[PDB]
């Protein structure tokens, strides 16, 4: 376990957050650079 | 259109499926909402496959097939004997990222 | 030898390259890679990976999270999910988050939120002490 | 005399102690090393262990030596 | 006094004891070292867990220079 | 008095015994150290053996006491 | 007589030994810990080793303590 | 007597010397249990090992046990 | 002699050594596992080292029993 | 006389605590060794502390020996 | 005579400071083979370190070695 897991977090959310937090922490150019081919448009839906 | 063309035999079968794909280009950002929603799923697969269409040349593309496991084959599997610091929370968080790395590159394929 | 493979989703920084030797972070210990290290699987934790070429060169990357690989064939692949090198940073920008999310760690709305802000915490503290 | 024999005898047998802080000290700067290889990002915080890990790893030998005082001059 | 002698190599015999607990205690904090850099999230369980140890180690020691009194005195 | 004069000795050679036990119980008690960083979640479990180790440990430390007292005294 | 007492001596210093079989018992239950710990699922045999080490330390410990019975009777 | 009784305690001090043996055996067989935690595969040879570390600690123990054995009896 | 004593008791007291001889090679021995065990494939090369380590150190505590028999026989 | 006896038994058992810096020494630069084999990159560091730690452990041994020393002398 | 056996007598109850030192090169030999086993290619730099821990450890049971052949010899 680590300190991110006890809620029940998978590590794909631990490196979603790391990611945007990495994102978030560039140079002012960079952010229009980055801030696409980051986000994500798929939905789900009910079965 | 996958679960429309399989609405009609395999419609029970299914688990969740997902709308907006191509659209716009995919980011790792839709394989690691895939590989969520899969893991959040209660459902414990004990194998998988994802099929796509490898994109050979311009004119061809062929249907590929790649296979998936579960941290409790990867476990078991006595291949893995000779990989170190390798407990039961390293291994799968490991897998988790594979799951979510294979869907990536499947979608961008 | 060794043959690196050093890949975000977006670009690729390595591929089949030789290099010396490799210093990756990791959620069990930030450890070093060399031409003959043992096979290993390991998720990385928000770091700074450290390449050195064959020569004595070298070269820093800051990487949020991903994987490492090393295979009994002397071959490591380090799939990081976010790789970007040190001059695309801000100290400021980082440092404000991480104020911010420790402010906010205080207000203990649920164990997932608790454990949401951690990771953002470290994630930056990992920022400034890799610019500060 | 037979009384400062005796303090020395004891005194012999009040030094030898001290290696029990020998390999105590060296343990701590062994674990050290190790903690501090596996993670740079602690190094600071580790040194107050570590001087932690050294007062009272020799506070044993220092109190052995006492009884050597007391055996030779008590 | 030969026996006051005896008395005293009896006591430079035993005080050793407590090298014995220092060996123990250098395990039990470079332990907490290595420990706390592979797991930092823990720091309070490892406090705990490490004193409740160093303690519990230190029983040995303080009864080989409890006996040494004794022996002295008693 | 010599009859009295090896009481002591032999009892002071026979505290020394419980050294061994102060670096096994310190052994013990940093294994568990590293033992909980690796795997928090296993607790009690680990505890059950550590207090076992711990029982195990201190039977050296008890038996030799014993010798003691029974040598100064028997 | 002195006979007596060099016996009392000499039971006294053999059954110091027996530090030798407590360090090796603390060792291989913190050993068992840490195995234990890095694979939960395979106790069983882990502790099977580690009890047929255990009591074989015992053995060795143990036999010190018959020598220093027989040395203080014979 | 003196050297005749003196030979009492040089058994003694030359038992005592096995307490050496038994740590090294005792941390032998932790890693043997660490080994096997390890690679559970390597059941055989990790056991082999064993034997052979168990052996030379155990014949160097022996050593002083004779020397002791020798004191008492062959002086 | 009394000298005829003391030698025996020199002898005594001096092959306690063999001790951390027989700790050393047991810790060579069992470093030797956890080495093979995380990495069997390059097998040969640990025992380069491992026979190497554990001859010197039994060497040199053996220079503790060659020492003893030369004061009993000489 | 005995009070020369006494004198050369203190001496002799004086020295004997240096094991303990020996032990001292080998654990903390088997740390150095494992640390380094682990994170090389560093070692402009390492070797720093394990040259502290030899400093610090074959302090013990320093100590014992001049302990033997002004009991042999003084 | 009372001096001769206190010569001896010093002599036997120094050279016990071997064990210590056996202990410390086991300690670093095996921390040779676990690192190296780790990391094969630090081989000979590795190797520098570890023979270079086993002198420079085991000159303190040299050093006991030699006290005790002065206090023999001298």
């Amino acid at each position: 376990v680590a300190y991110w897991r006890q809620a029940g977090l998978s590590y794909i959310r631990y490196s979603q957050i790391c990611a945007k937090a990495v994102r978030d922490a560039l140079k002012t150019e960079f952010k229009a650079n980055a801030m696409k081919t980051s986000g994500s448009t798929i939905k789900i839906v009910k079965v | 259109k996958i679960r429309s063309i399989l609405h009609r035999t395999h419609s029970d079968q299914f688990l969740v499926t997902f709308k907006e794909v191509g659209r716009r280009p995919p980011t790792f950002g839709d394989a690691s909402v895939i590989a969520l929603e899969l893991l959040n799923s209660g459902y414990e697969f004990d194998e998988g496959s994802i099929i796509f269409n490898r994109f050979r040349s311009v004119i061809s593309y062929k249907t590929e097939e790649k296979p998936i496991f579960s941290l409790d084959t990867i476990s078991s599997a006595e291949s893995m004997s000779i990989y170190d610091d390798i407990d039961a929370d390293v291994l799968r968080n490991y897998q988790e990222y594979s799951l979510a790395n294979i869907i990536y590159y499947s979608l961008k394929e | 030898q060794m043959s690196f493979t050093f890949a975000s989703p977006t670009q690729v920084f390595f591929n089949s390259a030789n290099v010396r030797q490799v210093d990756v972070p990791t959620q069990t210990g930030a450890f070093g890679i060399l031409a003959a290290h043992v096979p290993t699987l390991q998720v990385l934790r928000p770091g700074l990976v450290v390449v050195h070429a064959e020569d004595g060169t070298t070269s820093k990357y800051f990487v949020s999270s991903g994987s490492v690989t090393v295979n009994a064939d002397s071959s490591v692949q380090l799939l990081a999910e976010e790789a970007v090198t040190l001059d695309m940073l801000d100290l400021g920008a980082a440092k404000a988050n991480l104020e911010k999310a420790q402010s906010e760690l205080l207000g203990a709305a649920d164990e997932a939120t608790r454990a949401e802000i951690q990771i953002r915490i470290e994630a930056n503290e990992a920022l400034v002490k890799a610019l500060e | 005399d037979i009384d400062t024999a005796a303090k020395f005898i004891g005194a012999g047998a009040a030094t030898v102690g001290v290696a029990g802080s020998g390999a105590g000290i060296g343990t701590v700067f062994g674990s050290l090393i190790i903690g501090y290889a596996r993670n740079p990002s602690l190094k600071q915080q580790l040194f107050s262990y570590a001087i932690l890990g050294f007062a009272l790893s020799e506070a044993m030998g220092l109190f052995c030596l006492m009884v050597a005082f007391l055996i030779l001059f008590a």
